[PDB]
C-alpha cells in the first residue's frame, strides 16, 4: 500500500519534469486554426500539470504520515501465506511463459519459411 | 574451451588503462607540481594521481595563498569517459567562507569537479590538460580573494544591503548573488582567464521583476567598474543605488534613446535634438541636468544636442542657461516623471514636456 | 544614412583622439614646468577639458547612430519574419491577440499552480 | 604608440619628480570630476595530507624517539594485510621542506638479516628504491615497500 | 561486357555455375546456424534474469542471411539503460556482430562463442546502467573504465568498473562487475564515521576528518530490491542527507 | 520546508521571465532556474526512495502484495495478447482456405 | 541580413570599449604613481599600466575602424508582441535543450501500425531538402518500404524500413550494380570494396544510435543528416592523424552530433 | 619468427609483442612471451 504510494510519488516527479519539457517544446514551436489548436494543447497541458502537483502533495502527505530506523543502518555490510501465493503465481506464469515461447517459435519459423520460399521463386 | 587466452586480454587492458597516466605524470613533473605517484586508489580497480601542492599562483596576496593552501585537502586526477581520455580533478576544500541559500549548508568540505578532455591529436596526458588545470586553479584563486574580503566584511555590513541581497551559490568558480527586495534578480561573478577579466553576468531568477534584469543597460560599465576595483560591497552599493532609477528608465518608449556613459551617469536622448543627463547618487537621490549645454564654456552647446527651453521649471514642479546645473529628486519623483500617466495614449510626463 | 553617418564620424573621432592626447601632453608639461622649477611660456595652452567632453560627445553620436541602425535592422528582420491594408490590420490584430492569449494562458496557469 | 605617443613622452620625461602626482592631479582631476561626477560611492600539513589519504594497510605513526615539532619528522609505519606477512616496522625520516625533495629510509640491516625471506624483502626493496624517480613522496616509499614484500612472497613461492 | 568494359570479377560472376548441392547445403547450414543462435538467445533469456535480454528478428530473410537486434536492458529502467544494443548478421558459417558503439566482431558457427559474447555484454551492461543512473540522480562519475586492468583475471572477457561520488561529497560507491566473478560493490565512508578506524598521531587537525579515508564492502545479497539497478538506486538514496 | 512547496516555487520561477509586463540575460536566468528545478526534483525522488527503503525493511508484506498485483497484471496482459492473436489467426485461416 | 546585425552589435560594443578605455587611461593617470615597496618596482608598475591602457585604446580604435570597413546597410503593441514572441521562442529553446538533456524518466510503464501513405509523405519531405540526395521509394515485398538513397557520385544506400523505422542499410559504391537480374533491388549483397563494407558497419551503428522511442521522423531525418556528411569522402582528412590513409582506408567515420571525419582505428 | 604485434590505437607508439614458442616435451601446447615495445623508418 504505502510502499506503492512511494512508487506513485516517484512517478509523479518523473512526470512533472517530462511535462514541463513538453510544455517548453510547445512554446518553442508556436508561430505567432492551428493557432487555436496549440492554445488548447497548451492549456490542457497546464491543467494536467496542476492536477499532477495536487496529486503530488496528496501523496507526500500520505507517505509522510505513515521513522524509528535511521538510514545507513539498512545496508548489509560484510562483517507466510503470501509467500505461497507468490509461488503459486510464479508457477502459473512460468507455464504461461513457456507456452508463449512455443507460440513465438512457431511464428518465427513460419515467417522464416515464408521468406525463404518466396525469395527462391524469382 | 581454453581458446580465449585471458592473459593477453588482461595485459592489453592493463596497458590501455594505465599508460594514460604516464604522460600525465611526465607533464606534471615538467611543471614541477609535487604529486604522489600513480597509485591504486582505495579499491583495487582504479588509479589516481594525487597532487600535493599546486604551484602558488600569479598576482594574488600572500594572505590569500596562505588561506588557500590551508583550505585545500585533496586534488586527485582520475581518468574516465569512453576512449579513456576524460580527466576529472576532484578538488576538495575545507573551511568554506560563505554558504548559499542553495542547500550547501552542510559539513564544511566543498567538492569542486573540474573536467578536461584533450583533442584527438595532442595525446591524453599533455601540456594542454595541465595548462587548463592551472588556469582553472588561477580562476579559483582570483575569485577566492574577493570572497575572502566579502566574508570578512559580512559581519559589519551597512545593514540595508543585508536586507537587499543574500548569497545563492558559491562553487569556488562562480559567485551568484541574488538581490532585490523579493530576491528576484541575480549577478554572477566569475574570473575568466582567457581575457583575464572578471565577468559579471545578469539574470532574472525569481517571480517578481520586470521582463529583464534592468541593470542590463549598465552591464558593461558594471563589469569595468568591477575589474578596476574588485569589491563586492562596492558592487552591491552600485546596484542598490542604480536599481530604482534604471527600473524607471527602462520603461521609457523607444524616440527615447538611452546612452549610458560611465556607470551612474545614464544619459537620455529624445529623438535627436534633446538630451538629459541623469546621475544616480546616494540615499535615493538622482540629479538631472540639461545635457546639451557644456560643463565648461556655458555659451557653447554639445555637438549633436539642441538645448531644451524651460526644462528647469518642469523639473522644479516635481521637486537663461540655468538648465546646466543639476536638480536632485527622490526616485519617487523620478517614478512620477517617467512612468506613463494619462494626461492632466499613456505617455510619460517627460516626453510630453519634450514633445 | 547611418552607415554614411558612421563613415562621417570615424575621422572626426580620430581627430578628437589626436587633439585630446596632444593637449593632455601640453597641459601636463606646462603643469610640470610650473611645479618643478622651470620657465615656460603661457601662450595659447588650449584647455584639456573641452577636448575631453568633445570626445565624449562624438562617442555619444556614434553609439546613438549605431543603436538606431541596429534597432531598425532587427526591426525589419522580425517584420519580414511575420496586400489590402485592412487585411494587414486584420492579421496584425490577430497576431497581437494571439500573443496576448499565450501570455495570459501562461500567467493564469503559473498562478493556478500556487497562489 | 600611434595617436598616444606625446602623453607617453610627457609622463616618461617627468618620472622621479616628487611633485609628479601633484602635477597629474592638478592637470586631470577637475575635468574628470566635472564629467564623471565625484569619486567612488607543528607537523607540516603536506604530511598530514599524505597520511590522511593512505590505504588502511599502512598504520603510520610518529616515533616516540627522535626530535619532535622541529624541521624534520620521523615515522614508524606498520603493515597490516592478510595477503602479506608481518615484517619489520620501517623507519622514515621526512625532511622539512618535504615536497621538492625525497624523504629518506632509515636503514636497519641487522633486523633484515636472520631470515632468508627478510633478506629477499630487503634486496628487492633496495632495488625498487634505486628504480624510483627523484623527489618521490612518502607513499611511493610505502608502496615500494608493499610491492617488495609481495615480490619476496612470490619469488620464495 | 565488350563496350561497357568489365573486369575479371564481373566476367566470372556472370559465368559461374554453382551446383544444386552447394546451394542446398548453404541453405541448410544457414537454417541450422540461425536456429542455434535463436536457441542460445532464448536460453540466456530463460536462465539469466539479472539484466534482461531481448531480441527482434527481422521481417525479411534471404536463403543465406537473417538479422536480429539484441537489447540488454535492466528490468525497470528501459529509458535510462539503452546503451548496449547489438545487431547480428547470421550468414552461412559466420555471425557478424555490430555493436552500438562501432565495434564489429565476427564470431564463428559454434554456440559457445555467442554465449560468452553475450555474457560479457551483460557484464558491461551492469556498469553502464550505473553510469547512466548516476547521471539521473545527480551523482558525480569520478572514474569509469570499460575494461579494467587490475585485479583477478576473468575467464570470459574483461571486467568493467566505475566509481561515483555522492552529490554532497561524503560517500562514494564503487562497482566492479565481471563476467565470471560479478559485482564486487563497495561504498567509501568519510573518516570520523567508521570509528573502528585506527587513528594516527600525525593528524593533529580536525580538517582531515572530512576526507573519505575508509572503505567498507556491501554484501549484495540481503540488499533489498528485485534487480540490480533497483538495489543501486536504493543504495544511492540511502547515502543522501536524510530529507524526511 | 516541505519540498513539494519548494518544487512549486522553483517551477513558477522558471516562467518568471516570460510572465511580466537580450540573449545572455535569458541564458543565465534559464540555466539557474532549470538547475534549481532539477535539483529539487532529484531531492524529492530521493525522499520517496528513502521512505520506500524504510518500508521495505520494516513492513515487507506490502512489497509482496505489490509483486502479487504485478504478476497478476502480467497474466491478464498475456491472455489478452494471445486472444487477439488467436482471433487474427482464425481470420487468416478463413482467408487462406478460400484460394 | 544577420551579418549586419552582428557587425552593428559588435561595433556598439567597440564604441563602449573605446570610451571606457580612454576614461580608464585618464583615471589611472589621475591617481598617480602608487607605492609598491621597491622604488624600481613602483616605476615599473606605473609605466606598465599606462602602456597597457594606451594599447587598449589603440586596439579599440582599430576595431571600430575595421567594423567601419566591414559595415553594410497601437503600432507599439505589435512590436511588443514581436519582441515577446522572440523572447519566448529563445527561452523555450534553451529550456527544452536543458531539460531533454537530463530527463528523469526511467521506464515507460507506470503504477508501429501506420498507413504507407504517411511513410511516403515523410520520406518525400526528407527528399525535398538535401538537393544532392535523391530518395526513391519502392515496395517490392509488402508494406516494408525499401529506399534507394543515391548520394552525389559517391554512394548508393539501400535502406530497408519496417513500419516507418529504419531496419537495415547497405552502402554500395556509385558504379556498383544495386539491381538484380530482374531489376529488383539487391537487398542482400556486399560491395566488393573494403571502404563500403566499413561504411555499412558505421551505418548500422548509426541506425542503432539515433533511436528515439516514439517519434520516427526525427530518426529518419537525423539519419539522412548524418548520411549527407559522407559526400566529402575521399576529400576530408582525418581529424586525429591528419593523413587521408590508414591501411589504405579513407576516414570512414563521420562522428554523430559533430560530423567530423575519422579513421575508425582513430575512434 | 612467430610473433604478433598488437598496436594500441588510443595511444600509438605502443606495441604488445606476443612470441609463441614450442614447449619441448608437450607437442600440442604453446608457450607465450609478452613484450612491451615502444616505437618512434
Ligand atoms: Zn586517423
Amino acid at each position: 500500500n504505502t510502499a506503492s504510494l512511494c512508487r506513485i510519488g516517484q512517478e509523479t516527479v518523473q512526470d512533472i519534469v517530462y511535462r514541463t519539457m513538453e510544455i517548453f517544446q510547445l512554446l518553442r514551436n508556436m508561430q505567432l486554426g492551428t493557432y487555436q489548436d496549440r492554445l488548447t494543447k497548451l492549456q490542457d497541458n497546464l491543467r494536467q500539470l496542476s492536477v499532477l502537483f495536487r496529486k503530488l502533495r496528496l501523496v507526500y502527505d500520505k507517505c509522510n504520515e505513515n521513522d524509528p530506523i535511521p538510514v545507513e543502518q539498512l545496508i548489509p555490510y560484510v562483517e507466510s501465506e503470501e509467500r505461497r501465493e507468490i509461488a503459486e503465481v510464479n508457477k502459473k506464469l512460468k507455464q504461461k511463459n513457456q507456452q508463449l515461447k512455443q507460440i513465438m517459435d512457431q511464428l518465427r519459423n513460419l515467417i522464416w519459411d515464408i521468406n525463404a520460399m518466396l525469395a527462391m521463386r524469382n | 574451451m581454453c581458446a580465449f587466452n585471458k592473459v593477453l586480454a588482461h595485459f592489453v587492458a592493463m596497458c590501455d588503462t594505465n599508460m594514460p597516466f604516464v604522460g600525465l605524470r611526465l607533464e606534471l613533473s615538467n611543471l614541477e607540481i609535487p604529486h604522489q605517484g600513480v597509485q591504486v586508489e582505495g579499491d583495487g580497480f582504479s588509479h589516481a594521481i594525487r597532487l600535493l601542492k599546486i604551484p602558488p599562483c600569479k598576482g594574488i596576496t600572500e594572505e590569500t595563498q596562505k588561506a588557500l593552501d590551508r583550505s585545500l585537502l585533496d586534488c586527485t586526477f582520475r581518468l574516465q569517459g569512453r576512449n579513456n581520455r576524460t580527466w576529472v580533478a576532484e578538488l576538495v576544500f575545507a573551511n568554506c567562507p560563505l554558504n548559499g541559500t542553495s542547500t550547501r549548508e552542510q559539513g564544511p568540505s566543498r567538492h569542486v569537479y573540474l573536467t578536461y578532455e584533450n583533442l584527438l591529436s595532442e595525446p591524453v596526458g599533455g601540456r594542454k590538460v595541465v595548462e587548463m588545470f592551472l588556469n582553472d586553479w588561477n580562476s579559483i584563486a582570483r575569485l577566492y580573494e574577493c570572497v575572502l574580503e566579502f566574508a570578512r566584511s559580512l559581519p559589519d555590513i551597512p545593514a540595508h544591503l543585508n536586507i537587499f541581497s543574500e548569497v545563492r551559490v558559491y562553487n569556488y568558480r562562480k559567485l551568484i548573488l541574488c538581490y532585490g527586495t523579493t530576491k528576484g534578480s541575480s549577478i554572477s561573478i566569475q574570473w575568466n582567464s582567457i581575457h583575464q577579466k572578471f565577468h559579471i553576468s545578469l539574470g532574472t531568477v525569481g517571480p517578481n521583476s520586470g521582463c529583464s534584469n534592468c541593470h542590463n543597460t549598465i552591464l558593461h560599465q558594471l563589469q569595468e567598474m568591477f575589474n578596476k576595483t574588485p569589491n563586492v560591497v562596492q558592487l552591491l552599493q552600485v546596484l542598490f543605488d542604480t536599481q530604482a532609477p534604471l527600473n524607471a528608465i527602462n520603461k521609457l518608449p523607444t524616440c527615447f534613446s538611452i546612452l549610458p556613459q560611465s556607470s551612474t551617469h545614464i544619459r537620455l536622448a529624445f529623438r535627436n535634438m534633446y538630451c538629459i543627463d541623469i546621475y544616480c547618487r546616494s540615499r535615493g537621490v538622482v540629479a538631472i541636468r540639461d545635457g546639451a549645454y557644456s560643463l565648461f564654456d556655458n555659451s557653447k552647446l554639445v555637438e549633436g544636442f539642441y538645448p531644451a527651453p524651460g526644462l528647469k521649471t518642469f523639473l522644479n514642479m516635481f521637486v537663461s542657461w540655468a538648465a546646466s546645473i543639476p536638480t536632485i529628486l527622490t526616485h519617487s519623483a523620478l517614478n512620477i516623471l517617467l512612468l506613463p500617466s494619462p494626461t492632466p495614449y499613456l505617455c510619460s510626463p517627460l516626453e510630453r514636456f519634450l514633445g | 544614412d547611418p552607415v554614411q553617418r558612421y563613415k562621417m564620424l570615424i575621422p572626426q573621432l580620430k581627430e578628437s583622439l589626436q587633439t585630446l592626447m596632444k593637449v593632455a601632453a601640453q597641459n601636463l608639461i606646462q603643469n610640470t614646468n610650473i611645479d618643478n622649477g622651470q620657465k615656460s611660456s603661457d601662450g595659447p595652452i588650449q584647455r584639456f577639458d573641452k577636448c575631453l567632453e568633445e570626445f565624449y560627445a562624438l562617442c555619444d553620436q556614434l553609439e546613438l547612430c549605431l543603436r538606431l541602425a541596429h534597432e531598425c535592422l532587427s526591426q525589419s528582420c522580425d517584420s519580414a519574419k511575420h496586400l489590402p491594408y485592412p487585411q494587414y490590420l486584420a492579421v496584425i490584430k490577430a497576431q497581437i491577440s494571439c500573443a496576448k492569449d499565450i501570455h495570459t494562458a501562461l500567467l493564469d496557469c503559473a498562478n493556478k499552480v500556487t497562489g | 604608440q600611434y595617436l598616444c605617443q606625446p602623453l607617453l613622452d610627457a609622463v616618461l620625461a617627468n618620472i622621479r619628480s616628487p611633485v609628479f602626482n601633484h602635477s597629474l592631479y592638478r592637470t586631470f582631476v577637475p575635468a574628470m570630476t566635472a564629467i564623471h561626477g565625484p569619486p567612488i560611492t607543528s607537523i607540516p600539513s603536506v604530511l598530514q595530507g599524505e597520511v590522511a589519504r593512505l590505504d588502511p594497510k599502512f598504520l603510520v605513526n610518529l616515533d616516540p624517539s627522535h626530535c619532535s615539532n622541529n624541521g624534520t619528522v620521523h615515522l614508524i609505519c606498520k603493515l597490516d594485510d592478510k595477503d602479506l606477512p608481518s615484517v619489520p616496522p620501517l623507519e622514515l625520516s621526512v625532511p622539512a621542506d618535504y615536497p621538492a625533495q625525497s624523504p629518506l629510509w632509515i636503514d636497519r640491516q641487522w633486523q633484515y638479516d636472520a631470515n632468508p625471506f627478510l633478506q629477499s624483502v630487503h634486496r628487492c626493496m633496495t632495488s625498487r628504491l634505486l628504480q624510483l624517480p627523484d623527489k618521490h613522496s612518502v607513499t611511493a616509499l610505502l608502496n615500494t615497500w608493499a610491492q617488495s614484500v609481495h615480490q619476496a612472497c612470490l619469488s620464495a613461492a | 561486357s565488350g563496350p561497357q568494359a568489365f573486369d575479371k570479377n564481373e566476367i566470372n560472376s556472370l559465368q559461374s555455375s554453382e551446383g544444386l548441392l552447394e546451394k542446398i547445403i548453404k541453405q541448410a547450414k544457414h537454417i541450422f546456424l540461425r536456429s542455434r543462435a535463436a536457441a542460445t538467445i532464448d536460453s540466456l533469456a530463460s536462465r539469466i534474469e539479472d539484466p534482461q535480454i531481448q531480441a527482434h528478428w527481422s521481417n525479411i530473410n534471404d536463403v543465406y542471411e537473417s538479422s536480429v537486434k539484441v537489447l540488454i536492458t535492466s528490468q525497470g529502467y528501459e529509458q535510462i539503460c539503452k546503451s548496449i544494443q547489438l545487431q547480428l548478421n547470421i550468414g552461412v558459417e559466420q555471425i557478424r556482430v555490430v555493436h552500438r558503439d562501432g565495434r564489429v566482431i565476427t564470431l564463428s558457427y559454434q554456440e559457445q562463442e555467442l554465449q560468452d559474447f553475450l555474457l560479457s555484454q551483460m557484464s558491461q551492461h551492469q556498469v553502464h546502467a550505473v553510469q547512466q543512473l548516476a547521471k539521473v540522480m545527480g551523482w558525480q562519475v569520478l572514474s569509469f573504465s570499460n575494461h579494467v586492468g587490475l585485479g583477478p583475471i576473468e575467464s570470459i572477457g574483461n571486467a568493467s568498473a566505475i566509481t561515483v561520488a555522492s552529490p554532497s561529497g561524503d560517500y562514494a560507491i564503487s562497482v566492479r562487475n565481471g563476467p565470471e566473478s560479478g559485482s564486487k560493490i563497495m561504498v567509501q565512508f568519510p573518516r570520523n564515521q567508521c570509528k573502528d578506524l585506527p587513528k594516527s598521531d600525525v593528524l593533529q587537525d580536525n580538517k582531515w576528518s572530512h576526507l573519505r579515508g575508509p572503505f567498507k564492502e556491501v554484501q549484495w545479497n540481503k540488499m533489498e530490491g528485485r534487480n540490480f539497478v533497483y538495489k543501486m538506486e536504493l543504495l544511492m538514496s540511502a547515502l543522501s542527507p536524510c530529507l524526511l | 520546508s516541505t519540498l513539494v512547496d519548494e518544487l512549486e516555487s522553483s517551477f513558477e520561477a522558471c516562467f518568471a521571465s516570460l510572465v511580466s509586463q537580450d540573449q545572455e540575460e535569458i541564458r543565465t536566468g534559464v540555466d539557474q532556474c532549470i538547475q534549481k528545478f532539477l535539483d529539487i526534483a532529484r531531492q524529492t525522488e530521493c525522499f520517496f526512495l528513502q521512505k520506500r527503503l524504510q518500508l521495505s525493511v520494516q513492513k515487507p508484506e506490502q512489497v509482496i502484495k505489490e509483486d502479487v498485483s504485478e504478476l497478476r497484471n502480467e497474466l491478464q496482459r498475456k491472455d489478452a495478447l494471445v486472444q487477439k492473436h488467436l482471433t487474427k489467426l482464425r481470420h487468416w485461416q478463413q482467408v487462406l482456405e478460400d484460394i | 541580413v544577420s551579418v549586419n546585425l552582428e557587425a552593428f552589435s559588435q561595433a556598439i560594443s567597440a564604441i563602449q570599449a573605446l570610451r571606457s578605455s580612454v576614461s580608464r587611461v585618464f583615471d589611472c593617470l589621475k591617481d598617480g604613481m602608487r607605492n609598491k615597496e621597491t622604488l624600481e618596482g613602483r616605476e615599473k608598475a606605473f609605466i606598465a599600466h599606462f602602456q597597457d591602457n594606451l594599447h587598449s585604446v589603440n586596439r579599440d580604435l582599430n576595431e571600430l575602424e575595421r567594423l567601419s570597413n566591414l559595415v553594410g546597410k497601437l503600432y507599439s503593441q505589435l512590436l511588443q508582441a514581436y519582441k515577446w514572441s522572440n523572447k519566448l521562442q529563445y527561452h523555450a529553446g534553451l529550456a527544452s535543450g536543458l531539460l531533454n538533456q537530463q530527463s528523469l524518466k526511467r521506464s515507460a510503464n507506470q503504477m508501429l501500425v501506420l498507413p504507407p501513405q504517411y511513410v511516403d509523405d515523410v520520406i518525400s519531405r526528407i527528399d525535398r531538402m538535401f538537393p544532392e540526395m535523391s530518395i526513391h521509394l519502392s515496395r517490392p515485398n509488402g508494406t516494408s518500404a525499401m529506399l534507394l538513397v543515391t548520394l552525389g557520385k559517391v554512394l548508393k544506400v539501400i535502406v530497408v524500413m519496417r513500419s516507418l523505422f529504419i531496419d537495415r542499410t547497405i552502402v554500395k559504391g556509385y558504379n556498383e550494380n544495386v539491381y538484380t537480374e530482374d531489376g529488383k533491388l539487391d537487398i542482400w549483397s556486399k560491395s566488393n570494396y573494403q571502404v563500403f563494407q566499413k561504411v555499412t558497419d558505421h551505418a548500422t551503428t548509426a541506425l542503432l544510435h539515433y533511436q528515439l522511442p516514439q517519434m520516427p521522423d526525427v530518426v529518419v531525418r537525423s539519419f539522412m543528416t548524418w548520411l549527407r556528411s559522407y559526400i566529402k569522402l575521399f576529400q576530408a582528412p582525418c581529424q586525429r592523424c591528419g593523413k587521408f590513409l590508414q591501411d589504405g582506408l579513407p576516414p570512414t567515420w563521420r562522428d554523430f552530433r559533430t560530423l567530423e571525419a575519422f579513421h575508425d582505428t582513430c575512434r | 619468427k612467430n610473433k604478433l604485434f598488437i598496436k594500441l590505437t588510443r595511444l600509438p607508439q605502443y606495441y604488445i609483442v606476443v612470441e609463441m614458442l614450442e614447449v619441448p616435451n608437450k607437442p600440442t601446447q604453446l608457450s607465450y612471451k609478452y613484450y612491451f615495445m615502444s616505437v618512434n623508418p
